[PDB]
């Protein structure tokens, strides 16, 4: 007659991924893509210092 | 009790008042000297339908409780591991920090289980951890005295053991339907909007509204009011004096039917061949059906009696049941025959026919019919073969007398009494009654004078010719009036008729 | 994460550290025979070998007190009940007169 | 037309009264209603319609898969926006605030039995208990009903349940015209084309893939047109015929194999074939006529290959019932047992929505899979059917159903011949005269082998008994190897 | 980001527009069915729909063509299997006797 055929339910597992906030873009935000032209200033003390040692 | 609005239901307030609040009551000074903990939980159980949720309600709005937090059983289930359970467990957060944050004045809280049953089985699968959640929780390593969790459930006796001990349910409460008193009341309490109000007519005598509806379940009577308003403003489209009157009451009765009464449609539908008394025993059977009916109604001792109905194959035996049940005016009756239980898997069928057995314990007054037998326990003779465990259901069916004074009568038919016998089950039958087939020829006369088959030529010609013909006639009435359609729709009858009325006997 | 603050004394305050109690109820639930039943997904297992692993291991620990309560002594796993892990094991059962007369005086 | 009046009797009737008897008297508004149906049925349309003709407020439009929302918890927060102003309307009049419809394509999207949960929280919260909005009414619709989660599924919410149905033959035959309108007007369709034998051919079919086969045909005169002759660009029925085979419906039929299990004609080689057919017309008016004679059984037996299906298939082919079907063992191959017994169970549901019926039951031991070893078989099925063919149909309804057999012993032994009421045997033929009969209607020899064949079986075999199945075969077999009498006699012969 | 060019065009030059063709091999990657579970992200649903807007309510743009890629037809949401998109399902199956000789020609 009868016998076993599919049983279970209360049993599951789930990984979980993650994203990233937005505003984080690319590397260069404040303190990155600034340092370009902090540099030509810092050349620019480094120049009219040498003048002044000079 | 009865300024709010929940009628017939007396001793129940008065119980659960002085078991529950008696202690809630008083002032903390008081109880606190006398140093007892308050009642935690409570279980009220009953026939669906009976006013459970309006008094479970009703309770917190009298002790000036928080708002409610309602669960139903089933839905407590998830599918993944455990979260089934933090369900259970989420519901006592609030309470657990209103508890730690104010202490001992804080506001009794409520919490409301829907079909306990459903998943608080006994334990020894996701089961067992619903059940351990719950009782790790009711009452725990940590005091927590300021709640009370109410339950509502049909089945007591499948609770698992422990939830029911001095601790975790203590009161356990029981509601039956309403009685006549039940009735009035809750008539006088569903109307009252039309009564102030006035747009009930003078004419209208609730009382015997009441008295009219038996076995009604009180949430019914409320659709029985709405409907008559709503039938006389519909008749009504005039704004004069829109009264509602007896008449739409009656017409609304008429129309609805209870649950737990009279099925009429179908023992109208089972006899819908007519009752003629072609003979002389027809008459004296019915009158055996009505000495028995009255002495179910009369005695004391005999809360129970079975009594078997038997012939052979065709003798028309299932209408004279029917006929004998129409005839009695009792409040309960149900019919079970092979054809609801058609196309149904067997745990089905069990559960079918054991649920409808126990809802007729209930009601004060009972007759509950049986179709076939052979049918219903699937026999064949090849072999033989057949379905051991229904035959058991209702072999212990049989026996049973009703737990309380309540009164059942049960009535059986069959055609094959010699496989009974050989199944050794005919101890369970106290009465026979027995239903031969025709074996004569006035009788045909009477059956077609009443059917009016022909003139009286054809009908003289044709009690003739059997008279010559057919010495030892012998049939059931099945083919009698089947064949004398058959002849009747077809050409001339003593081609047909004679002849196939030969064949067939 | 039940045993952190125990740990987190032992090594700083070797021997003088105060009694940590931890209380399991209702133990058999979760710990049952390991191996029997159809887990499907495999969790039962790692609970019960977790706690094993923990409660005397290759890292000693000396103030621990562990407490466990249940009505079916027989569905806990074999192991656990090695002395050593659980070792005193007590019987309570219904009481005599005597105990009711107790009872009745200590209620009221 | 009957739902359109139903809805507007029966749900549609309290807001007609003045306001203040209702407020007073304290009945309730229907709140909800549940349009259901196939895909395609043009279910949107209605929904809109009934908005429209009621005289109701602008309904807002919300696609299922849209109520799952990007942000956690943003979808609950809509489900609470979309209310406000029917909530703030309700608050500034009440019982005489206007009626406000909402409607839900696709419910079954998200409402699902962790966002599809909280909405199903959400909406629960607010349409009953604190509430007495009897202006926010909702119309939802559904493809898949079985979806839908059981919290909803209780009366006061969405009590009232609605049918959706699919193409008549004017309803399609206009669609058709309104489809070709632009292009009959502009002289491109050849005149050949006959729209009514079109839609003749669509039988199962819906507007959108109309339109697929209108492109379709359109396409193939592209075909004929490409490897400046636009001049003579006109769609005829060839491309319109031909364009039929791409397109497919997911529909089912059956009418098909009732004709075909008469394929091989008939031939009426004998007087009792025309008695029996008499007898069955007999029975069918008998039926059509009597009031009271509502279920009527018959039974058809006889040697194997003598002949009985097709013969009650003829019986039902004449016959002109609205409703015929056929139930036979090759329907039913590979399933389980559960999953006969429901198919059958619906088959004979199905039968009892008509006022005059026909069913036909083919080969009846073998669906109760007889073997003579044991003897086994499967009980279930057999109880099933017991109990099935003596149920007499709802009232006013009226059934025939005929079932063939070969093993009539067996069917004496189940003790199930009570469930009958007149028996037909059909015995085959044993006469070379019907021989001859079958032999010229199967026009395969010339007069002179159709003589010298029965003057040679006359001398060999007297007794002829053979089902006609194997006549025809031998026939067939025999044209091929030797068509002289010199192989046909023998093979007869051996069939003798 | 795809569609902004052939838009653009289009928008302004009306029916006049280049045919635009674009092609997504190996669709099913990522537009499995959307009325699905598991319940992590919600990105794969995003990404789904997002096609779907602009390719019905595609707003008069009718110089695109999209053709998708497979190996598996039945992984992909019915809600892309519809008139007005991805009509036409073309099954290439293996060659017979002549192809087989077409094929060596041209290899050879
Ligand atoms: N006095 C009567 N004698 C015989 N038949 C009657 C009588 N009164 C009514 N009937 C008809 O008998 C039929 C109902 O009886 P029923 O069909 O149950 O007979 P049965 O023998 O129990 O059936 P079965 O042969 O299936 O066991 C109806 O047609 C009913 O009208
Ligand atoms: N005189 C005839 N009567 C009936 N059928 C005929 C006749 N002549 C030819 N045939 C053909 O016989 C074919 C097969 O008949 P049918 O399917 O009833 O066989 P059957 O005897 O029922 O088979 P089985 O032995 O499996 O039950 C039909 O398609 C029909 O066209
Ligand atoms: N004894 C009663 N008195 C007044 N109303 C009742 C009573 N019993 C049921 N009702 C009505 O039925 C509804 C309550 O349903 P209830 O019967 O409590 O649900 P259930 O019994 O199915 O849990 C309310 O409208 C209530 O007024």
């Amino acid at each position: 007659e009868v016998e076993a055929a599919i049983s279970d339910v209360g049993g599951q597992q789930i990984f979980s991924q993650a994203l990233l906030n937005a505003n984080r873009r690319g590397e260069a935000k404040t303190a990155l893509a600034e340092v370009q032209a902090r540099h030509q200033e810092l050349l620019k003390l480094e120049k009219s210092m040498a003048e002044l040692t000079q | 009790f009865e300024d709010l609005g929940v009628g017939g239901l007396d001793k129940e307030f008065t119980k659960i008042f002085r078991r529950a609040f008696a202690s809630r009551i008083f002032p903390p000074s008081v109880i606190e000297k006398l140093g007892i903990s308050h009642v935690k939980g409570l279980l009220l159980y009953g026939p669906p339908g009976t006013g459970k949720t309006l008094i479970a309600r009703k309770i917190g709005t009298m002790l000036n409780a928080k708002e409610p937090k309602i669960v139903n059983g089933p839905e407590i289930l998830s599918k993944y591991v455990g979260s089934s359970e933090e369900n259970i467990r989420n519901l006592f957060k609030d309470a657990e920090a209103e508890y730690r944050a104010k202490g001992e004045e804080s506001s009794l809280h409520i919490i409301i289980f829907d079909e306990l049953d459903s998943v608080f089985k006994q334990r020894g699968g996701v089961g067992d951890n619903v059940v351990n959640q719950l009782l790790a929780k009711m009452d725990g390593v940590d005091q927590l005295n300021n709640i009370l969790v109410i339950g509502m459930t049909n089945r007591k006796d499948l609770i698992d053991s422990a939830l029911l001990r001095p601790g975790r349910f203590e009161v356990q409460v029981e509601i039956h339907l309403p009685d006549e008193k039940g009735r009035l009341q809750i008539f006088d309490i569903q109307t009252k909007k039309m009564r102030e109000n006035n747009m009930m007519s003078d004419d209208v005598n609730l009382a015997e509204l009441a008295a009219l509806t038996k076995n009604f379940s009180g949430a019914e009577i409320e659709g029985l009011v709405k409907s008559a308003s709503s039938f006389a403003i519909n008749k009504t489209v005039d704004i004069a004096k829109l009264k509602v009157t007896r008449e739409d009451f009656l017409n609304a009765l008429n129309d609805v039917t209870p649950a737990f009464g009279i099925s009429e449609e179908d023992l109208k539908t089972c006899v819908e061949g007519g009752m003629m008394l072609y003979s002389e025993r027809v008459n004296s059977i019915l009158k055996n059906g009505a000495r028995y009916v009255r002495q179910v109604r009369e005695s004391d001792k005999s809360r129970l009696v079975s009594l078997l109905i038997h012939g052979p194959a065709g003798s028309g035996k299932t209408a004279l049941a029917a006929e004998i049940a129409l005839k009695s005016g009792f409040p309960f009756i149900r019919l079970i025959s092979p054809n609801e239980l058609s196309g149904m898997s067997e745990s089905a069928k069990i559960a079918y026919i054991d649920n409808t057995f126990r809802d007729a314990y209930k009601s004060p007054l009972n007759i509950l019919v049986i179709d076939s037998l052979e049918t219903l326990v699937d026999w064949v003779p090849i072999g033989p073969r057949f379905s051991n465990n229904i035959l058991q259901m209702l072999k212990v069916a049989l026996k049973r007398k009703p737990p309380q004074d309540r009164r059942l009568l049960i009535m059986t038919t069959t055609s094959a009494y010699s496989v009974l016998q050989q199944m050794d089950i005919l101890s369970c039958f106290d009465n026979e009654i027995a239903v031969p087939n025709m074996t004569n020829l006035d009788e045909l006369n009477n059956v077609m004078i009443e059917s009016n088959f022909l003139d009286d030529a054809g009908r003289v010609k044709v009690i003739n010719e059997l008279s010559r013909s057919c010495p030892n006639f012998n049939v059931g009435i099945k083919k009698t009036l089947t064949n004398i359609e058959t002849a009747r729709h077809d050409e001339d009858p003593v081609n047909e008729l004679v002849e196939l009325m030969t064949q067939s006997a | 994460n039940l045993f952190k603050d125990a740990e987190a004394e032992y090594r700083a305050k070797g021997e003088e550290s105060s009694l940590h109690i931890i209380i399991f109820d209702e133990l058999d639930s979760v710990f049952k025979q390991r191996g029997s039943r159809g887990d499907g997904t495999g969790v039962g297992d790692n609970v019960v070998n977790q706690l094993l692993a923990k409660m005397d291991g290759v890292d000693q620990l000396n103030n621990i007190l562990v407490i466990g309560m249940t009505n079916r002594k027989d569905l806990i796993d074999s192991a656990l009940l090695r002395p050593g892990r659980f070792e005193v094991q007590v019987e309570i059962h219904l009481p005599d007169e005597k105990g009711r007369l107790q009872i009745f005086d200590i209620q009221t």
